[PDB]
C-alpha cells in the first residue's frame, strides 16, 4: 500500500533531518545566519523552510517590537521579509550563509529570536542579542 | 541513578505543525501554521481554534469581528506552505503566565504551541 | 463536529500528563517506585498504563537478562509481571509508591531502566543498579 | 548566542506509540506498541515494519517463518491496550551501533524508536 509507504520515507527524512546555527551576524538591515547541516539528508526545498524573526526594529529611535515570517528568494537582491541562501543545496557536514532582509535595522543591544525551519519540520531556535 | 520525563527515541510522523506562536500585543496572538506532509490541507476556515492559559483554554471563533476571533491568511494549506494566524482577544493578556494556542484541522489533525 | 472536539480533549490531557520519578528501592524481588504527578491531569487509569522492565535477573546464581511488560492489578500482594499502586487515583501533586514483582531478585549491581507510562502517553524513564 | 533545534513547545496528539524497544538478544528485537488513543486499530498484520542500524532500515515481512521477519501477539489494538512486536534477524547486531524500528499500520499511522 502506498500511503505506508510515502509516510514510512517521510518520517525517516524527519528524524534524519537535524539543524543548527554557528554564528549570527547583522550588517544594517540584513541578518547573516551560518546554519549548519547535522543530519544526514541534503536540504534543498527552501520554499518549504520557515524563517521567523522576532526582534526590536528602531523605528524613528524609538524600539519596536517586530515579529515576522520572511520567504525564500533565488534573487540575488532580496526586498524585505525575504531571504536567500549562498548555496543551492546544503549536505550533511556542510554550512551556508542565510540572508535575511530585516524592514528596519535592529534597535541596539536589544534581545532578538530566530526561528528557522527545515521543509520536513525539524527546525532551530536562535535567541541573542542585535 | 538517572530518570528523565519521555524521551528523544520515541517519534512519530508530523504532517502539520506550528512553526512559532506568541503575543504581538497585549490582546492579539500570532501562530504560523506549517504543512510538512504531502498532501494538501483545505478548508482551514473550519477549523477548531482553542486559546488560554495553560489548563485554562477557551474556544475562539473565525472571522466573527468581535473578540475573541480569529483569522488566517488563506483557507488552504499546499505542501510545503505555510499560514499565518492571529486571534484577537477581549482582556490582556498577565505576563507571567504561560499560554496554549491550539489548532484542529477538519480532517482532525491537532496542533498546539505553547509561549 | 465531534472528532475535531474529541482529539481537542485528548490531545490537551497529553499537554497536561506529567510524570517523575522520586525514588527507587528494592527489596528481594519487589521494587518499589515512589511515582509524583507533576501535571494537572488526575491519574488512575492504570490498566491502561505501561510498565516495563529490563534488568538482570538473578537466576541460579546466573546473571540473566530480562525484559517484560507487567500488568496492573489492584491486589496489594501482586503475582510476579504484575504490579500494584497504593492508590486509587493519584491527583496532581500528590505521590504514589509503585511496586512492581520482577520474577527473580536482581542480580548485585546491574543496571536496569524502568519504564512507566501513563495512559495519555507521557511517559517517564528511569536508569540505575539494583 | 544561545541556539536550541526543535521545542518543547510544539507538540501534536499522539494516538499510538512505541513505549519501549530494544534487542533482547544478538538476532531478536523487542518492541511495545501502545494504543493511547480512542479508536481501535485494526489488522495489525497489515502493517509495514523496518528495521535496522540508523539510515540503513530494511523493510522485514510478517509471519514468513524465514529472517528478516516479525510477530505480533494480536492483530487488533483496543484503546489503552498493548501489544509485543518481536523481529526475528538473521546476522547479529553490532554492539556499537543504533538502531531503529519503524511502523506503519495500515491506516498510515507512522512510528518509531530508536535504541
Ligand atoms: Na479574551
Ligand atoms: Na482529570
Ligand atoms: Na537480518
Amino acid at each position: 500500500n502506498q500511503a505506508q509507504e510515502l509516510n514510512h520515507e517521510l518520517e525517516l527524512e524527519q528524524l534524519e533531518t537535524k539543524i543548527t546555527v554557528s554564528s549570527v551576524s547583522l550588517t544594517g538591515s540584513t541578518l547573516n545566519v551560518v546554519l549548519e547541516n547535522n543530519g544526514s539528508t541534503n536540504l534543498y526545498d527552501f520554499q518549504g523552510f520557515s524563517v521567523i524573526v522576532q526582534y526590536y526594529a528602531n523605528i524613528s529611535n524609538i524600539s519596536t517590537f517586530n515579529l515576522s515570517l520572511y520567504n525564500y528568494t533565488k534573487n540575488s537582491n532580496p526586498s524585505p521579509y525575504y531571504w536567500t541562501i549562498n548555496t543551492p543545496l546544503l549536505a550533511p557536514g556542510s554550512q551556508a550563509t542565510l540572508t535575511i532582509i530585516l524592514p528596519y535595522p535592529p534597535y541596539p543591544n536589544t534581545q532578538a529570536t530566530v526561528v528557522i525551519v527545515t521543509n520536513y519540520g525539524p527546525s532551530v531556535i536562535w535567541r541573542g542579542s542585535l | 541513578m538517572s530518570s528523565y520525563s519521555i524521551q528523544q527515541s520515541q517519534k512519530m510522523l508530523t504532517q502539520l505543525q506550528i512553526d512559532y506562536a506568541t503575543n504581538t500585543s497585549s490582546n492579539t496572538v500570532v501562530a504560523y501554521l506549517h504543512n510538512v506532509g504531502e498532501t494538501t490541507i483545505s478548508y482551514l476556515q473550519n477549523s477548531v481554534v482553542y486559546f488560554g492559559p495553560n489548563g485554562q483554554l477557551q474556544p475562539v471563533g473565525y472571522n466573527s469581528g468581535s473578540s475573541p476571533y480569529w483569522t488566517v491568511t488563506s483557507n488552504s494549506l499546499q505542501p510545503g506552505s505555510k499560514v499565518k494566524i492571529i486571534i484577537y482577544l477581549s482582556s490582556p493578556l498577565s505576563s507571567n503566565q504561560y499560554y496554549t494556542i491550539q489548532i484542529v484541522t477538519p480532517n482532525g489533525y491537532t496542533v498546539s504551541y505553547m509561549f
